This record gives C-alpha cells, structure tokens and sequence, in this order.
C-alpha cells in the first residue's frame, strides 16, 4: 500500500509513527521505505528494527500471557488454544515478513560490516522469535537458521568491529539469550556473555565518553544476564 | 533473561 | 467476521484479549457479541466499553502528539498532516462504530435505568472525543449531540440512582470533563463536579465496605479535576 | 482534567 508514497515521505512518516507510539504504522512505513530497493542508511536500519521489535514484542508478550493460561487448562473448550493460535499465527506472519525484507534482498546488498552484521543479527533474532513458538517437524530447522544467522554475524564482527561496538555487543547479549532459553546450552550462554564483557571492558579506555556511555549501557545488560544466570 | 530491549530508537 | 463464533465464545476470548493487552482483538469480539442482537449483561457492557476506551484511548493520544507536532511547523511538506490526517480518520471510524453499535440497537433495547444510562454516557463520551477533532461545518452538531447524550443521562441517573452510584458519579465526572474542556463552560464544570462530590459525601453512610470503596474512588477524581480548575 | 479511565475490567 506504500507504493505510491516517496521513499523520504515513508523515513518521515515512520519516525512520526514511533513519537506517536503507533509501530504497526511505523513498521509498515518501513516495509515501504526498503521495498523502494535502495540500501538503508544507519538511521534506517535503526527505524525498521525499533519498528518490528515492538510489533513483534507486542505479540510475544501475549503470546505467553495466552499460552500461560492454556497450561493451566491442561474444560473450558477450545477457546484458549483457538486464540493463542490466532495470535501465534500473527506472529510468525510478522517474523516471515522481517525475514523476507532481510532475504529480498537487504542482506545480499549489505557489503560493509556495520551493515551486514546488523541484518544478520535480525535474521537470527527472528528465528528465534519463531523458535519460541515453534513444536513441530520445523523447530530444529527453525533454530539451526537462527544459530547460523548469528553465528556468521558473530565471525564477522569478530573480525570486522572493535569489541566495544555496540552492535557487536548486542549481538553476542542475543546470541547468549539464544543458548540459554532455545539451545539448552546454559553454559555457552554464560561463556559468552563473560568473554564478551571482559574483552569490551579492556577496550573502553579507547573511547570517547559518548562512546563509552553507549558501550557500558550494553555490557550492563551483560553482567545483569550473568547475574541472573550465574 | 534479556535481550536487546531495542524498543527505541 | 464474528458471525459464525458463538456468542460466549466471543465473550471468553474478548475477556482473553484484556488479559493478553490485544484491545483491538477485544473490541472486534465485543463487537461481535453485541450483533448477536441479545441485550448485554453488566460485565458485558464492561467489556464492551474498556476495550474501545483502549482503543480510541491509543488513537486519541497519537492524534494529540501529531497535532501538537503539525502545529509546532505551521516547510516539512505534507506528511506530519498527511499522518494526522490519517490517525483522526481511523479515530473517527471506531467512534462511528461504537455509536453504531449503541444506535443499532442497544439504547433502544436498554430499558432498565443502569443499562440506560451506561449506554448513554457512552453515546456523549464517543460523540465528546469526535469534538476533540472536528473543525467543519458539523463541529457544533457534534457538540449538542454529545450534550444531549450525557443531559438524557443525567435526568435519569439522577430519578434512578443514588448519587453514590459508580455509573451516576463517572457520567457527572466526564459530563463536567465535557463542559470544561469541549464546550467553554467551566463554571458549569466546577458547579457539577462540586455538587456532585457532595451530594455523594453525603449518601456514604448507607454503602457497604465494598460499595464505598467503589464511590469513593470515582469521587477522588472529582476531587481532582476541581484542584486543577480552581 | 481527567475523564474516567475505563481501561481496566
Ligand atoms: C542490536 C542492538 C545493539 C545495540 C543497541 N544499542 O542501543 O546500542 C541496540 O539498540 C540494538
Ligand atoms: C463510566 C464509569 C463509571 C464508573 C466506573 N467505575 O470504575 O466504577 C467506570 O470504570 C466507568
Ligand atoms: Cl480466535
Ligand atoms: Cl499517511
């Protein structure tokens, strides 16, 4: 429906809807502004995240309210299940639609490290949302995509960025979340998460303090994790 | 367990 | 496209929504349960009003960040009311909905004074918040409908009800909210809201524990309003 | 000036 509409006047709008707090607009007045084909600047990398992680933390977040309730019933009837259904069904048309900007054709257009290390992170946040949900023949497929979507992020970073970067950081926060509450692998979750923290800690010395700041924010939610895990 | 609140841009 | 759900099903997912914060999904149920053409329970008339005071609730509060914004510029172009513009026409779609719903046919199946006066107070509310936005020919049309609307309810709250009644003590509440804030008359909003603050202090001594925690609630929001206008 | 909040059942 945003074909008609100019890639700039789609950026402005989207940045109106997140003042406004409307992310379903937001979201898609994204959808528009990458379908026009150009690559996204850091800015709008940045709008078309924000805009998804809240539509689809939105669903997630009822999604275990209802799924929750359904667990408890197990007679009310089908009701719980057949609404949980509903909003699970939302919720993967969301992450496939993500998935299919990243595919067609963000991720392949994404040459420099900044670029492409961000896309790929959203393609392994997305299976994972789908992993949250997932039980059937697909749900290994579904975290096999999402472990490599990281870990190929991971190798690039790793060589590419400083290990304060913030993306690089929030990247490895994720990836961590990922083997702890979808790959069973809590001490692979903890590994990194403390490798992560103590090589950008030795790094923060280069910054400057609006780097710093940034950085530290993130490497908080790291030690807040280990926190809760160790 | 968080991730990346990334709720704001 | 609720027309083939039973009608308790409708309620039981619409009381799911609340609890899973999907106000749009609770308001399509809601919906979908009052053209089952039954007349509505307590309870169900609750349900129908929290999940359009959510949803109009979120529009209202995107159209005022617009607005405020679209008057700061008045060169950006068109978009910021380009965006406005479409937010108050979503805004006065579910409006035109609701008034829908109450015009076809709950009012005039509503024949005892709770249900009456519930369904008229919500005639004046969702005609008041169309005279948050209208500016035409029509703006003062959509006033007296709005004061029509709570003044029939007065009447008969004030016959019917005693003045501690939760339902009496919310229409003088958004009634004085009205007169203040969308027909210039603060005079008239103070007068109401003081003579109704008291004439409930008054009528606490015959209400149960329960009952006077639910009035008194509601007359600490008078209470509020006339801090702020006086 | 405050309206009924009406948002919770
Ligand atoms: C994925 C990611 C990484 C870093 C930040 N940050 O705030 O620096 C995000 O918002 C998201
Ligand atoms: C319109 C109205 C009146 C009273 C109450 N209450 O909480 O007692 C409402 O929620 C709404
Ligand atoms: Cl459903
Ligand atoms: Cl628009």
């Amino acid at each position: 429906a945003m074909g008609s509409m100019e890639r700039a006047s789609l950026i402005q709008k989207a940045k109106l809807a997140e003042q406004a707090e409307r992310y379903e607009d937001m979201a898609a007045f994204m959808k528009g502004a990458v379908e026009k084909g150009e690559e996204l600047s850091c800015e709008e990398r940045n709008l078309l995240s924000v805009a998804y992680k809240n539509v689809v933390g939105g669903q997630r977040a009822a999604w275990r309210v209802l799924s929750s309730i359904e667990q408890k019933s197990n007679e009310k009837g089908p009701e719980v299940r057949e609404y949980r259904e509903k909003v699970e069904t939302e919720l993967q048309g969301v992450c496939d639609t993500v998935l299919g900007l990243l595919d067609s054709h963000l991720i392949k257009e994404a040459g420099d490290a900044e670029s492409r290390v961000f896309y790929l992170k959203m393609k392994g946040d997305y299976y994972r949302y789908l992993a949250e949900v997932a039980t059937g023949d697909d749900k290994k497929r579904i975290i096999d995509s999402a472990r490599s979507a990281y870990q190929e992020a991971m190798d690039i970073s790793k060589k590419e960025m400083p290990p304060t970067n913030p993306i690089r950081l929030g990247l490895a926060l994720n990836f961590s979340v990922f083997h702890y509450e979808i790959a069973n692998s809590p001490e692979e979750a903890i590994s990194l998460a403390k490798t992560t923290f103590d090589e950008a800690m030795a790094d923060l010395h280069t910054l400057s303090e609006d780097s710093y700041k940034d950085s530290t924010l993130i490497m908080q939610l790291l030690r807040d994790n280990l926190t809760l895990w160790t | 367990a968080g991730s990346i609140p990334g709720r704001r841009s």
